[PDB]
């Protein structure tokens, strides 16, 4: 929800029609919230918004470390062949053809 | 409080994050001076060499 509304505040096309489901959209997740605090117990509900907050940490420190890793990454580095094709995996974008990236 | 301690962990290793890869020659200087926190106008003028 509340990336939705950053992305439509970056991309000035204010659609005059999404705010109706802006609205569905809360109602649903206050419901949702409501339901969550009635089926658990506070204790329980706080433990797992702290282990959420690990996990969110953890990734950042595991971006960081690989990209400060490309930052120290400049291309001696030989096309070392390894084989195996599980599935695709292209890339996390999803296609990666781009790397002409000739210096 | 225990969860807003972590949170405010959290909360540093984002800004450790945006300090190294958004302002680049930074990691050298990190070490030692303790106090006040002053935000140090990052002249972005030196790097090139060019």
């Amino acid at each position: 929800f509340l990336r939705s509304l950053h992305d439509d505040s970056i991309s000035s096309s204010v659609h005059p029609g999404k705010e109706d489901l802006r609205s569905l959209s809360h109602q649903q997740w206050m419901s949702m919230a409501e339901k969550v605090w009635n089926t658990h117990t506070p204790n329980h509900i706080l433990a797992a918004l702290e282990r959420l907050t690990l996990n969110s940490t953890q990734e950042l420190k595991k971006l960081q470390f690989s990209q400060a890793a490309d930052l120290s990454k400049g291309p001696s580095c030989q096309l070392k062949e390894f084989s195996e094709p599980i599935t695709q995996s292209r890339s996390c974008n999803e296609s990666t053809h781009l790397d002409p990236q000739e210096t | 409080d225990k969860y807003l301690s972590l949170e405010e962990q959290s909360t540093a290793a984002l800004t450790s994050f945006t300090k190294e890869h958004f302002f680049e020659g930074m990691s050298k200087f990190v070490e030692g001076s303790d106090e006040n926190f002053q935000l140090v106008q990052l002249n972005v003028n030196s790097f090139g060499e060019d």
